[PDB]
């Protein structure tokens, strides 16, 4: 268990990485209403703008 | 251009990171040891030798006691001789461990330091059990030793010898054979045997070139001529071969320690004559003559015949010599202290020539300059 | 001056003292033959890294100077020069007998009769050499001494 | 004293080590002396809990238990208390050395001494 | 350097006897075998038990013949054990002991002044072994670090109170070591 | 693009936090270096040319692969020149 | 808006991770050396980084007055900026990126290229010439091993058609690239060890040795910022190693028991193993001389990296194994 | 607006390069103007070209200039001249070049005066958007390989010139050799 006590500070680094990643993810999700897309391009941007305009016109 | 480093002060002349020459300034630890020894009695001067070359404590006590006995002609009992040999080899192991690990730290290897300090703590526990303190234990005196071994010390030393064989194998496996260690050591600060003889090298720094000469075999000053140990020599004197020689010397010191433990006799621990060795507490509290002799030996000292001699021993650093000149009085008239760091630090100049700064620090670590003995 | 502001000041001072006590960064001044015992203190057995002690080779980053060994007239100017570069929050631990009052070379030329004549030393560690146990005791004593520093209270009540 | 473990971490190590230990004794100052043999390394088979969690000091160990704790003797502190001398002797006092000028030791010639003694080794005429 | 060159060529020929040996050497130098072995030993010591002493609660082993703090003892009756024989400073190599004395009121020889510098004592035990009456002993205590040099300058009263405080442990050590004498 | 605005804001916030960290206490010759730099320039150009080649291996055929190999061979001869001349040594 | 919140939530936990990383380095090195690290400042020394930071803050600063005050002060700021903006792109899972740049690899390479300027200016602005020489040495070493690192990046870019780390990982889905390119991963690990001046190739931290360093003149916060930048770079390059040769946020064997773990946990675990390897190598090996490490970087890793680039390109072009 | 700020910073950094007293400050402001040009490339849309400007100009050439400038240790009054005397000729030449810029802009490139709603989006080339890096690699390695192989000759010439100009091997300095016998086999020897 001594090895566990020595690795315990490393677990804090892993937790910090998880916290930064997940906090970023959920703030972006709340800001936009959908998880961030990593494969987006000009086509995806145009489609998302068209979707926004169509939905705001329908509503 | 001149680059200055500031108790090791060193000025280096550099051209292209290549060390053209190195000049050390040493006096930073001068303490007037010789003057104080002249001003103090022999027994009061033994702690000065304790303090000189402090990494190897009891070697200096052994040298001083041998010089005093040579000027005094007093027979030391076999048990005292054997325990002196045992603790001299323990001292050699301690000094070699510290030298190797400080050299490894200076190179960059940090981890063997603490393992060898665990071993050194065990050995200092041995010192503290047998004598007063862990370091600077005034245990070896002219005519014998201060006190007898406590019971169980031999068994503890045997256990340490086994675990320490394991530890030396361990350290050699980690350090020897490492590519980085080899690149740091090999072909660094090489010395020819002619150069070593000219510059007065001794010990590992002299056997590294391969002069094939050891003091414990040339002039056996103890039961050494009954211990059939081995003396390693280097094929081509450099840092790597000196390190390997130090490892082999640690192994042979363990061998000698086991032999002394096996064949230690039963008897007395100091010279039989109370004119030169203090009587026991019971004897001085019970006997009139013993009380007189204790009083006289602790106010005055033993008056050595007027003579001058040079007594040298194989200290772990190298040949440690003491030149004692007396005048028939209770105080030493003159005491010159030849330490095997004074010559090696001279050798630094030509050893670290055309090398670099890391090679300079590696050479310093290999020579193992303790500044107390060079500033004696 | 009040009783709640005093409590807040006491808490702030306690936090500051806790930080300075748990993050001591001493620098070795390792002359003569207390430095070997100091390395024994820094070894695995009586480890110093547990309490926050780590040896900083640069005097500009160090907290307290631990002078262990004999101080020579040839080296005292160097000791003073190195001490002067240390930051204002600073302390001195004089280890052994040579650095306290000259020790075994008190009546000797080119030997400073203790480091107290060159730098203001806070804690002396008697011994020759002091056991690594005793040196770690002295470091804990330094922690205790800096555990009663009311710097914020003194600044407030000026 | 278990809440001190979180901001101490050293008392935490002591409490971790007191899992399988046996309380070999206790002194009059409250220090509880523990021994733990078996599968334990040599250097860590005897220890003390000072019972003063806030400001425990290494000098609080009385001379009766000092040797046993430092592995000098196999005699516990109770036997040394039984063997304590009579007709003289003082109680154990910690190494204050900074807790106050009225607590620390002062020389006979020091200005801080309650009674300062002159040192001249001659008596003037004193008209 | 021609000798060095030909020695290098001879060594290279010696350690390149066959393709098996050259391939083994090249693979060993390329795949970091020694580095891996050192890493494995390092991991073994990472997973092995530690030898840290845990200072304030667990203290390192000592011996009865330990040279700690100078101190002065007393007889079981209560009188000072120290006659003024002045063998302390006659043998003290560092001259850290200063003693003055005169005849007491009842004709007994006692020291009227006895001070020891703990900043000048080298902790060598010469006085404790030169004492004819076992009066001065270097006690087992060593954690007596002081904040002031004047505190470290002892005297007779402080030495006597140290002896009274540590009388039992000093007596045990003195018995054990008088066996070894 | 549209993705480097977070990078710019990150740079600004990093400046702010670095300045705050600095201000917290305030509340209370040799030719070897030149040769190394020249080699750095050459191999930065090498890697800069590798990047598009590595990305577009699927479109460029054996023609493109062998053109890159010829480029390397032209520049690897320069590396052999460096090795034999002694520029890589110190 | 939400972008500053995301940036703060990336930056502050990174500083906490750096503090606990130096604490973990102490603990792991001590446990290697048969001792125990910081255990007296808080339970198991968890408050030791807090105590150290508070002491550094409370330490009174000193002004060298080097006639280059602005450049002296701003160099650690520059390296801290570089470390943070390098961390601004590294992914943690599917969609946890601030800037999903299509050129993420070259962005990280450029940021690593800019990293030498902080040390160079720190060495020059200092009065002492020893610090300037040490800064020059460190800059040159980082230069050589960054050339090697760029070649390794080119190998990975040959393996994966895209240039963004997220799609790199999505390609890593199959074989993790470490199974095919374990020697390349080893060379990249040694190159990043020499890039951050950590483990062997440790010139600036050899202060007890004659090389000294570029941080000798720096005050409390300058030294603290340089240390934070170095350790943030260490974590950054561990993340680069796991994103390039260990698949990032990808489980092992794609078993459904392993998919219960979010994946950010997987990335964190791999980064932790790489940091443990960093401390392991630092504690277990000696250090190289400057000339030795420079010759090794320019003569051992550069030819091997070029050869591996050529070999991977030849394997992929010959067979239909091309994206 | 961001474009205006960026090239205002670039112009100020260039002016500081021109009129900087210290060559080290000149190198640093050169780095700054390169960074501003990289930002302009981001605004244009050439991410690859901005990154390679950073890598090469900011990294390689600028560390080269910094190394050489710091290693020279140039002192003031060694490179020092009053700038007031050359102000008239600098102004005249700059005004002539600016007037020529005026004439060039007045004829070919006419600025547009105020748009977004009239943008006709093809949607045909966006199904597979080729990046700048991808297009540059495809072209440079397929159909313009000669203009890619020629710079290899230029780099080879640069390396050869750098060596033949700034090489100085030590005439008499010992060099460590690791291939020694004690390093290779190390047969143990003793005194006996
Ligand atoms: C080896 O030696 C050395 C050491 O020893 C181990 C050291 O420690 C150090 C110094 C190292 C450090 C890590 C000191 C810095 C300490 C820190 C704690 C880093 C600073 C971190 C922050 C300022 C982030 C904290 C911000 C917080 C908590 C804000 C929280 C915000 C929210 C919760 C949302 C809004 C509300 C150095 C240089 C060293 O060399
Ligand atoms: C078709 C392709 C088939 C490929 C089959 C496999 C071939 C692999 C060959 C390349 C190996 C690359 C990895 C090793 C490497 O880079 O070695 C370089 C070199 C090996 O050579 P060297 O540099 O040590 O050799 C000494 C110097 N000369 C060349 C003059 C003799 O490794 C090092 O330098 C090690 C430096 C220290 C590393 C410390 C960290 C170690 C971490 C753990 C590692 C496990
Ligand atoms: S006090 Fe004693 S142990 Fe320390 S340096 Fe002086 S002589 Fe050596
Ligand atoms: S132990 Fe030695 S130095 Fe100390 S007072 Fe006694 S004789 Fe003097
Ligand atoms: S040797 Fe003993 S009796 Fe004599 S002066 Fe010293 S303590 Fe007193």
């Amino acid at each position: 268990l001594r090895w566990m006590e020595a690795v315990l500070p490393l677990g804090i680094i892993a937790g910090m990485l998880c916290v930064m990643g997940n906090a970023q993810y959920y703030i972006h999700k709340a800001a936009h209403g959908r998880p961030k897309h990593i494969g987006n391009d000009l086509w995806d941007v145009a489609m998302e703008r068209r979707d926004k305009k169509l939905h705001e016109q329908a509503a | 251009f001149t680059l200055n480093f500031g108790s090791l002060r060193l000025v280096l002349e550099m051209n292209g990171e290549v060390v053209e020459r190195a000049e050390p300034h040493i006096g930073l630890l001068h303490r007037g040891t010789e003057k104080l020894i002249e001003y103090k009695t022999y027994l009061q001067a033994l702690p000065y030798f304790d303090r000189l070359d402090y990494v190897s404590t009891m070697a200096q006590e052994h040298a001083y006691s041998l010089a005093v006995e040579r000027l005094l002609n007093c027979e030391v009992p076999l048990r005292a001789q054997y325990i002196r040999v045992l603790f001299c080899e323990i001292t050699r192991i301690l000094n070699h461990l510290l030298a190797l690990t400080t050299h490894a730290m200076d190179v960059g290897a940090s981890t063997p330091f603490l393992w060898a300090f665990e071993e050194r703590e065990k050995l200092l526990e041995f010192y503290e059990r047998v004598s007063g303190a862990r370091m600077h234990a005034s245990f070896i005196r002219p005519g014998g030793v201060a006190q007898d071994l406590p019971l169980g010390l031999c068994r503890d030393i045997d256990s340490f010898t086994q675990q320490f064989a394991s530890r030396i194998d361990e350290l050699e496996e980690m350090l020897t054979g490492n590519r980085i260690w080899k690149q740091r050591l090999v072909d660094i600060g090489t010395v020819t045997a002619q150069q070593a003889k000219d510059w007065g090298f001794s010990g590992v720094m002299l056997r590294g070139p391969g002069v094939c000469w050891d003091l414990r075999r040339a002039a056996p000053y103890d039961v050494y001529d009954q211990l059939d140990f081995d003396v390693p020599v280097g094929t081509r004197g450099d840092c790597y071969d000196r390190y390997c020689i130090r490892i082999e010397e640690m192994r042979q010191s363990m061998r000698i320690i086991w032999q002394c433990l096996n064949k230690i006799p039963s008897g007395m621990i100091k010279a039989d004559d109370r004119k030169l060795c203090p009587p026991s507490r019971c004897r001085m509290k019970l006997s009139m003559e013993s009380s007189i002799h204790h009083f006289e030996l602790y106010t005055e000292g033993f008056s050595v015949p007027a003579s001058s001699t040079y007594t040298a021993v194989e200290a772990p650093k190298g040949e440690f010599g003491v030149f004692l000149v007396s005048n028939g009085s209770n105080r030493p008239y003159r005491c010159k202290i030849r330490a095997p760091g004074f010559a090696h630090l001279q050798g630094l100049d030509f050893m670290s020539k055309h090398h670099m700064l890391a090679d300079v620090v590696t050479i310093i670590g290999t020579q193992d300059i303790v500044f107390g003995e060079v500033d004696r | 001056v009040s009783k709640a502001a005093e409590f807040v000041i006491s808490k702030v001072d306690d936090l500051m003292n806790w930080a300075r006590r748990g993050s001591i960064w001493p620098m070795t001044f390792g002359l003569a033959c207390c430095a070997v015992e100091m390395m024994h203190t820094g070894a695995a057995r009586y480890d110093l890294d547990r309490f926050g002690i780590i040896f900083r080779p640069s005097p500009r980053q160090s907290d307290c100077m631990i002078v262990a060994g004999t101080l020579t007239n040839k080296m005292a100017p160097a000791l003073r020069k190195v001490y002067d570069q240390m930051p204002e929050p600073r302390w001195v631990i004089s280890m052994g007998s040579c650095a306290n009052g000259g020790g075994y070379y008190h009546y000797s030329y080119s030997v400073v009769r203790g480091c107290d004549r060159i730098v203001p030393v806070d804690i002396y560690v008697p011994g020759c050499p002091p056991t690594a146990e005793a040196l770690l005791y002295g470091l804990l004593q330094l922690q205790k001494k800096i555990n009663r520093r009311k710097d914020f209270l003194h600044w407030w009540t000026k | 004293g278990y809440l001190r473990c979180l901001p101490d971490g050293n008392l935490l190590q002591t409490k971790i080590h007191n899992i399988g230990a046996t309380l070999v004794g206790v002194d009059k100052f409250g220090n509880k002396y523990y021994e733990k043999l078996g599968d334990t390394q040599y250097g860590r088979h005897r220890w003390v809990e000072y019972a003063e969690k806030s400001r425990y000091n290494a000098s609080q160990v009385p001379p009766e238990w000092h040797g046993w704790l430092h592995f000098i003797t196999d005699h516990t502190g109770d036997e040394l208390l039984l063997l304590k001398p009579k007709r003289y002797g003082v109680e154990h006092k910690e190494n204050l050395s900074g807790e106050g000028e009225q607590y620390i030791y002062h020389s006979k010639g020091h200005a801080l001494n309650p009674g300062q003694r002159d040192w001249t080794r001659y008596q003037p005429w004193e008209s | 350097t021609k000798l060095e060159d030909e020695q290098r060529e001879q060594l290279a020929k010696e350690i390149s006897k066959d393709w098996s040996s050259v391939f083994e050497r090249s693979i060993n130098t390329l795949f970091l075998t020694e580095m891996v072995r050192g890493l494995m030993l390092t991991l073994k010591y990472f997973f092995e038990t530690k030898v840290t002493i845990n200072y304030p609660f667990e203290k390192g082993p000592l011996s009865p013949r330990f040279r700690g703090e100078h101190a002065l003892r007393r007889y079981p009756t209560g009188e000072e054990r120290c006659i003024a024989c002045k063998l302390c400073e006659a043998i003290c190599p560092a001259q850290a002991i200063t003693i003055e004395a005169e005849e007491r009121e009842d004709g007994s020889r006692r020291t009227t002044r006895y001070d020891i510098d703990m900043t000048k004592c080298i902790y060598c035990g010469f006085c404790q072994e030169a004492c004819p009456v076992d009066a001065i002993v270097e006690g087992p205590n060593f954690e007596f670090a002081t904040e002031t040099h004047e505190e470290l300058l002892y005297d007779k009263e402080k030495l006597l109170e140290n002896g009274d405080r540590w009388e039992t442990e000093i007596a045990e050590n003195l018995r054990s070591e008088s066996l070894y004498r | 693009m549209l993705e480097f605005a977070p990078i710019c804001i990150y740079l600004v916030i990093s400046l702010l936090v670095s300045l705050i960290l600095l201000g917290l206490p305030f509340l209370f010759f040799d030719i070897r270096f030149y040769l190394v730099s020249i080699l750095f320039i050459i191999f930065d150009l090498e890697v800069t040319f590798f990047f598009p080649w590595a990305v577009s291996l699927n479109k460029i055929d054996l023609f493109g692969f062998w053109s890159m190999m010829a480029f390397l061979l032209i520049l690897t001869i320069g590396f052999l020149y460096e090795w034999k001349r002694g520029a890589l040594d110190w | 808006i939400a972008v500053p919140a995301e940036i703060l939530g990336i930056i502050l936990p990174l500083l906490l991770g750096v503090a606990f990383l130096v604490l973990a380095e102490r603990k792991v090195m001590a446990f290697v050396q048969r001792r125990k690290g910081p255990d007296v400042v808080g339970s198991f020394g968890l408050l030791q980084p807090l105590a150290d930071g508070l002491k550094l803050i409370l330490k009174e600063p000193i002004s060298p007055s080097s006639a280059n005050f602005f450049l002296f002060r701003m160099a650690p700021v520059a390296t801290f900026m570089l470390s943070l903006v390098a961390w601004a792109v590294v992914p943690f899972d599917y969609g946890m990126v601030l800037s999903d740049s299509n050129i993420g690899l070259l962005y990280l390479f450029a940021i690593s290229s800019l990293g030498v300027y902080g040390i160079i200016t720190a060495g020059w602005s200092s009065n002492s010439k020893y610090a300037f020489l040490g800064a020059l040495r460190s800059a040159a070493q980082m230069v050589s091993y960054e050339v090697s690192i760029g070649l390794i990046l080119i190998t990975v870019l040959i393996c994966v058609g895209s240039c963004n780390l997220s799609e790199i990982v999505m390609a890593q889905k199959q074989i993790w690239f470490g199974i095919p390119l374990f020697p390349v991963l080893v060379m990249f690990f040694i190159s990043c060890l020499a890039e951050t001046n950590r483990a062997p190739f440790d010139l600036p931290e050899a202060e007890a040795e004659s090389v000294a360093g570029y941080n000798v003149e720096y005050s409390s916060m300058g030294f603290a910022l340089f240390f934070l930048g170095e350790y943030a770079n260490m974590i950054l390059m561990s993340g680069l190693c796991t994103s390039l040769s260990l698949g990032g946020w990808l489980p092992i064997l794609d078993l459904p028991i392993f998919k219960r773990i979010p994946g950010s946990i997987w990335f964190s675990i791999k980064v932790i193993l790489f940091l443990f390897l960093y401390i392991w190598v630092r504690a277990a090996f000696p250090r190289y001389r400057y000339d030795q490490l420079m010759g090794l970087g320019w003569k051992v890793f550069l030819p091997l990296s070029l050869a591996w680039v050529v070999a991977v390109s030849g394997v992929s072009v010959t067979f239909p194994w091309l994206p | 607006m961001i474009l205006s700020v960026l090239f205002s910073l670039a112009l100020v950094s260039g002016l500081m390069v021109v009129r900087a007293k210290n060559p080290v400050h000149s190198v640093l402001f050169f780095i700054l103007v390169f960074c501003d040009t990289s930002g302009l490339l981001l605004l244009l849309g050439l991410d690859f070209f901005a990154m390679i400007f950073l890598v090469v100009y900011i990294g390689a050439i600028a560390v080269l200039f910094l190394f050489v400038v710091m290693m020279f240790h140039i002192q003031i009054a060694e490179i020092h001249e009053e700038v007031l005397r050359y102000l008239p000729v600098s102004g005249i030449i700059g005004l002539i070049l600016w007037w020529e810029m005026f004439f060039i802009l007045d004829n070919e490139t006419i600025p547009l005066l105020p748009t977004t709603s009239l943008i006709y989006t093809v949607y045909a080339g966006k199904v597979r958007s080729w990046t700048n890096l991808e297009t540059l690699g495809n072209l440079l390695y397929t159909y313009y390989f000669v203009w890619f192989l020629v710079p290899s000759l230029i780099l080879l010439v640069a390396m050869i010139g750098a060596i033949v100009l700034t090489m100085h091997r030590t005439t008499k300095v010992k060099r460590q050799d690791v291939f020694r016998r004690n390093a290779i086999d190390f047969r143990r020897t003793i005194m006996r």
